[PDB]
């Protein structure tokens, strides 16, 4: 007699997937859910991009030679590199990583002079470590010496209001001379205070001179400190030596994203989730490439692969 | 000889997910069913829209490859992150597993819904052979086969004939 | 003319979720089924007890609107929170989506369980019309209709009569 | 012939919901899962409530004028306000936010005298910034001056055991005078140490004097420090000037919850999940009002609304 | 008299999950069905392999019982942990609840799949009694009962006999 | 007539479980998902185990008497105890908990001499607090006194390269004498600096002398500081008194896990998830014993019990 059968398709090569109940049940078709594929370039299309290279990010505020291009840089995507250095004369920032975190989402920096001027001291402190056309210094900073060797250093106060609408990034420095013999040659005898007060901020600094490991010919050190000066607020610097004074305040431009990387930029390909190995273009909800990846990203998971079935059971 | 879905699938069914294999005097044939195939595709495409979202939330660096942060806070960060990594790995695994179980059962349910639909239009003029076919107890030419598929088959037209042949 | 659940629902069914529309000599009527309606309500009320829990865990401020905390730790906090926000948003969305898919299928399954129950009590005295009704092959007055609903209908009482009318 | 149909209800206006498989499928009925509704008041029924208003929370320990009501306040729910200030004479706490976090869940504070007494110095240090009936000071604190202008400041040690069962919140201060001319007028010449040791804790303090921005007529500053003194432990204060000494130790009463807010209290409505905009009464497992909300709360989610179906498919 | 799964379960069914209770001239008997019992066990054992995993991720102390850490960071840690504790508690509860709902329905579905299998092999020689049994409309000795169970029962052998007895 | 029924098993005394839809539905069989069962011993089989007992973990670097067994300890599992102390002469580490966190996953420590030698000072500083065969000191450290009472302390510099491939844990100390009378008796008059520089690191230290609470007969205190010295880097110590100098640098051996506990070791039972109450052997994905548990562990949950059904519905 005549019959009609009901059926469903199938194939020879089913893809194996996992279910609540079974490991490795075959289905007709399945798609990958975990991204493994990475582009080994920073996909920068659509975005102003500053590749700091030699220049440390914190260096853009203080202005060692490496960072002269960038003293007023403007960007959407900021790329720091492993070779990048924030200094010429050995030293570090206090609270460095916070400040980095700020500058990375800052849009870039716009500089303004704080208008200090000086009587009865020298202003042209320089060193063979920060060299441009030979011995020089941090661009945005003034190395205040005493007026002549061993000479006394006039106790001074200097101030700066932030008349703008946004806060002002203020930076200054302490000089830790390689011996007491050096501390005096530069700022004279006596012990030395540097006192910084806004209204919402007070703190103090004593120079610790002494032998240290020689770094780029230098045995001395610059501690760099900072603060956010508030609209209409004033910062005041009371000091009698060992003070690396700011010339210019910095202001944040807008919004940006910073990343750390070891691959080329590419302005042709567009992207939005970056990591050190490159950029991750993908619509998959998860990725297994790098847990520290940043931007707008797939959630990082432990697993190479989680296949999601997009077809029925295979029964062949 | 010919079999249905209860035995197995049809490696020959190329232009659809679900279908009909008929056997009559004129010969043997396979056509796909569009609406039941589409319904199962739409349902699956609906999952993909849900699961192929890109997160709108943005995350920034907290950490540093080049210059490692203080140990204590770095360890807290590293710990916080790992706990979060554990959570998403669990979620991702369960989601795929849950969704896959459902994707299977969804499609079985669509085969089911088609077969029990046919059985109902065929009324008292056919019997379940148990492999997923119906032995039709009358002559059903290529036209009558096409009237079952496109859901136009009127059972009362063949009733008295078929009823009698089952006795 | 009259149709069942395979075609569509009944905007007229006011005092229940599931029910019966009968057509006989006395006229046409609709009564609701209590136990299948209640079963589906209880099942749903069970979900609400589960999902309308209030969290017993207490959380205190870590943060500060008026006097912002140090940047680094504040950023860690802000990051930790956002990752948690991501997790709950995902969970909340999936839960509702999962539960809704199940709430639908749960209720379809309750309709299904009632219809295949009736089919079984009606035995050999009726046939599936395919819209979710049964053509009863005998006279069924308002009493006989009420005996199906309240599951008292004895099929052997009408058997010989009905059997004969299907031939 | 006679027929019986099986059916399920339906309506004209189905509510649209999402499922695993479909966006916007209609159902008979659905309830909201994400809370958006907020009460713009602090629902304080059932709870002792202290609305600190003008008084900074850390101010309740030190006792500037704003906080006289509260020097021994007792509460279940503590409300800080934006106008609240912890000071009269300019200054801040070191580790302020930890200490805040402590006091907010402290139940309030009970004060005890530490019984210090003083020879060959003054005790009545005062300033026009902390005014009650004219020039005055922090209530719980004593501004130790030298005995007369420029005069020497006897090197002193003073101690306090915590004989109670619970730990004792101890607070003290350093005075950062607006110049060296001031530092001497008050505590005399020489450089100045303040050394604080429990057993559990050691640390030291030097006053940094110097010009700062004028805050409420004042160019000087008080650093406020603190510690938790342990049962049976002793704290000892060795100092020779620039020391703002405690009169009284503080003890935590019990348990409370603190919040930050900008709306009225209301003792009529009951509540348990608060935020700055008010209180969130709701049984819904999620909320979309405020991620920083506190108490016993619905989990905060990104989404305006997630409708949960409470009825079958609509097919009309 | 005897009853099937629609009424209730069988406290007497000792050596299987699913089975057959027959009533004939020789007497009354209960044997278990192996393949449907095993299928349901495997499915459940599959869940256990999934859920009885041990986490490979290692976590180290961040915290300290003996010497408490600074308050602020300790509070951040304590907060981070509690948010994570909330997440896992939610996940754990939902997983068990979801999986339990599925474990039930899975097993009902296996009973279902066996009964509708039998119905199909019995063809036109039996009727659904509505308690989960089939009234067989012919004589079925202990052998014929064993041929249904081990799926060897050929319905055409008893057809003409049975057909006639349903009329 | 003859009939065949289809059936499924059941029992009296179903176990109650929860589902999406029902609270307390009975099933044939169910297993526990939340671990409550703990072994009240540290299951150490398969692992080198150091039970520091009396010895504080940070004490293994500096070497008070308690820790002589452990100055070069090697381990896979490290157990700290409540009685453990990092000191003999009162004092604490700065950044203590970071350093602890490091040492706990360090595999143990291997010591190397830094080769300092000394002219015109004493080296044998000792105290009745660190006693071995009567008055003694920290094993890995040298208490540098002036050459005779009140005598001047030669300003010195001393350095150490880290020639190894891995970083070197370096530790040193500052002495906070119970009075100025003591500071002088030991290192003489004048104020006192201690300046520590690698290249990677700069910082400075002044001794704060003064009365403190007497702790094991001692009113003075040792601040202990530390750093990670990098391969090929040099640390240099410039100082003129109050300096507790290192004799030996420490190096990390490999990998370990540290835990804090109050129960016996047991080398017979094997384990991998520990807590203070003991060890948690279990395959269950969750546990309700201790949220701070460590190792490879079940996820900690709020709930006593979550039963997972392993059988069908019970209908009896
Ligand atoms: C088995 O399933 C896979 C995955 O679902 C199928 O490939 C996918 O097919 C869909 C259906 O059109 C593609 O949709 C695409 O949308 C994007 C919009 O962003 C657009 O760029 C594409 O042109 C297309 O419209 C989807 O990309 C594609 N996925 C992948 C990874 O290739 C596949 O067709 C199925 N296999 C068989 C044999 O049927
Ligand atoms: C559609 O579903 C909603 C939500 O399930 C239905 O409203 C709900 O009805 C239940 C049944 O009584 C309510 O329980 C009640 O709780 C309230 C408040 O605590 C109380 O006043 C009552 O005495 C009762 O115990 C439930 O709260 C209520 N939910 C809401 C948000 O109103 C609604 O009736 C359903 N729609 C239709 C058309 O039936
Ligand atoms: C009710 O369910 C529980 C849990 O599913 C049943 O106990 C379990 O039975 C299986 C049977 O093989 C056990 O497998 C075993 O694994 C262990 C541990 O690695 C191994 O030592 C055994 O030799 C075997 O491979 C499973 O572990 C076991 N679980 C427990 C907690 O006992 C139980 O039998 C069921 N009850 C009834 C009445 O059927
Ligand atoms: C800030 O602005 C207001 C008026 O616009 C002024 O009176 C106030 O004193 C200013 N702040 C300072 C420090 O001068
Ligand atoms: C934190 O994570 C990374 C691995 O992603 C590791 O290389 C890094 O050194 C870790 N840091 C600490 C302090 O554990
Ligand atoms: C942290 O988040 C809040 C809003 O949630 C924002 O207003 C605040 O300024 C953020 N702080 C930092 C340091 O990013
Ligand atoms: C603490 O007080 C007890 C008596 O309450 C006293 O004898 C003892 O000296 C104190 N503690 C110690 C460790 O000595
Ligand atoms: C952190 O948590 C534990 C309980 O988990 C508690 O004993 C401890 O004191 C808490 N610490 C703080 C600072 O809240
Ligand atoms: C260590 O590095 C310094 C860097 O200037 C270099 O002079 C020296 O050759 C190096 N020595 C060894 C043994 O690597």
């Amino acid at each position: 007699g005549d019959k009609i059968c009901l059926g469903h398709h199938a194939v020879s090569n089913g893809t194996k997937v996992n279910t609540l109940t079974e490991r490795g049940v075959e289905v007709v078709n399945a798609t990958e859910t975990v991204e493994r594929t990475n582009i080994p370039r920073i996909c920068s299309k659509g975005k102003r991009t500053v590749d700091l290279g030699q220049c440390g990010l914190l260096g853009t505020i203080t202005g060692p030679p490496q960072c002269d291009q960038f003293l007023e840089f403007s960007a959407d995507l900021i790329i720091e590199r492993r070779e990048g250095s924030d200094v010429c004369y050995p030293g570090k920032f206090v609270n460095e990583e916070a400040l980095r975190q700020i500058l990375r989402e800052s849009g870039g920096i716009d500089k303004e002079a704080m208008g200090f001027t000086y009587s009865g001291i020298r202003t042209n402190g320089a060193t063979s470590s920060c060299r441009r056309s030979g011995s020089s210094f941090y661009a945005e900073m003034k190395w205040l010496l005493s007026n002549t060797d061993n000479a006394a250093f006039p106790q001074m106060t200097k101030s700066y209001k932030n008349t703008r609408k946004n806060p002002a990034l203020i930076v200054w420095g302490i000089h830790h001379s390689g011996s007491t013999a050096e501390q005096t040659k530069l700022y004279g005898s006596g012990n030395k205070l540097v006192t910084v007060g806004s209204s919402n901020y007070q703190q103090s600094f004593v120079p610790s001179p002494g032998a240290r490991t020689q770094v780029n010919g230098q045995s001395g050190r610059i501690d760099f400190h900072w603060l956010m000066l508030n609209p209409n607020d004033t910062v005041t610097f009371s000091f009698n030596g060992a003070f690396i004074a700011p010339d210019r305040a910095s202001f944040l431009r807008g919004k940006s994203m910073g990343i750390q990387s070891g691959v080329q930029v590419d302005a042709d390909c567009e992207g939005d989730c970056y990591y050190s190995g490159g950029t991750i273009i993908s619509n998959l909800p998860f990725q297994n490439i790098d847990s520290r990846a940043v931007g707008k990203c797939p959630r990082y998971v432990k697993q190479r692969s989680l296949l999601l079935a997009t077809g029925m059971k295979n029964v062949p | 000889a010919i079999a249905g879905f209860i035995e197995n699938g049809w490696e020959g069914l190329i232009d659809g997910w679900y279908g009909f294999r008929h056997q009559n005097a004129q010969g043997e044939g396979t056509a796909a069913d569009y609406k039941s195939t589409q319904s199962a595709i739409d349902q699956i495409t609906g999952k993909l829209n849900r699961l192929i979202e890109k997160t709108n939330q943005q995350f920034e660096l907290i950490d540093n490859e080049f210059t490692e942060v203080e140990k204590q806070i770095g360890n807290v960060i590293n710990w916080t992150r790992d706990s979060i990594t554990e959570v998403w790995s669990y979620n991702a695994e369960l989601l795929v597993a849950m969704e896959n179980q459902h994707t299977i059962d969804l499609a079985d349910s669509e085969m089911d819904k088609l077969y029990e639909r046919v059985k109902r239009q065929l009324r008292e003029n056919a019997e379940e052979d148990g492999t997923g076919c119906f032995e039709i107890f009358h002559k059903c030419d290529d036209d009558c086969m096409a009237s079952i598929r496109n859901n136009t088959y009127d059972h009362s037209k063949y009733r008295e004939e078929a009823m009698q042949n089952r006795i």
